[PDB]
């Protein structure tokens, strides 16, 4: 999971 | 906004709808390439070539189980055109760069198109 | 094999799956969470969660038009995980996690409820 | 487009  | 994403997420979908089209799982269409048919998702084919997009947005076209293609494409450059729309990968080689060019144009699939104009260009 | 990959191809058909939802184009199933109906496209329910993947492939239940969730799954958490299988994002918030956890465990999404997980052992 |  990431920040977009 | 302030979502988060998860990377793998658009790749684990087309593994997925691959999975189904292997399993013939949903598959509600047939193209045909003269002597060959092809089962496919309808929203697949959708998404990645203009020309299905603009089939199955027709109000009539979008209701037939059966597509047939013009007689002049030819089976195998559609079979490695279907495999690339279900998992990114282009089988491209020397003896069937030609046909999977004029498949592509056909099928209206620009970055398919793109690669290959660059890899016959490179051979000239 | 000796294919080529098209790195940006999965991210760009999932964003056209989302397009097709959006203009409501070939969706064929209706699902119900309480008094709300949301539409979408079977193949890519199957493709992102356990439960939807099960319904289909049942021989009886891949032939309806209507699925009923179970009365106590939030509308809000649903509608935020059908937005996260077709667009990769999960718009995740304190006042609506524990709704989207329990949905993603119903549902069987397994990223998701790691995800959420993570995040309410970070907040204790 | 890549080698994968
Ligand atoms: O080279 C290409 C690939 C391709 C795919 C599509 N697909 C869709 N386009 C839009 Cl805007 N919304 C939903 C779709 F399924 C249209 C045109 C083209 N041309
Ligand atoms: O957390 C999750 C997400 C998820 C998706 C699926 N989907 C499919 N699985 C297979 Cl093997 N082939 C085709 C599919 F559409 C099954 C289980 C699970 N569990
Ligand atoms: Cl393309
Ligand atoms: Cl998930």
């Amino acid at each position: 999971w990431v920040i977009p | 906004d302030s979502c988060i994403q998860f990377t793998r997420h658009a790749s684990d979908v087309l593994l997925n709808l691959n999975r189904l089209r292997s399993r013939d799982i949903l598959t509600d269409v047939v193209i045909v390439v003269s002597r060959e048919q092809f089962r496919a998702h309808k929203t697949v084919l959708m998404a990645c070539s203009g020309l299905f997009y603009s089939i199955f947005t027709d109000q009539l076209k979008c209701n037939l189980s059966v597509i047939n293609l013009d007689p002049e494409i030819n089976p195998e450059g559609f079979c490695i055109l279907l495999d690339f729309m279900y998992t990114s990968r282009l089988n491209l080689r020397e003896g069937n760069i030609m046909a999977v060019m004029a498949t592509a144009m056909y099928l209206q699939m620009e970055h398919v198109v793109d690669t290959c104009r660059k890899f016959i260009k490179a051979s000239e």
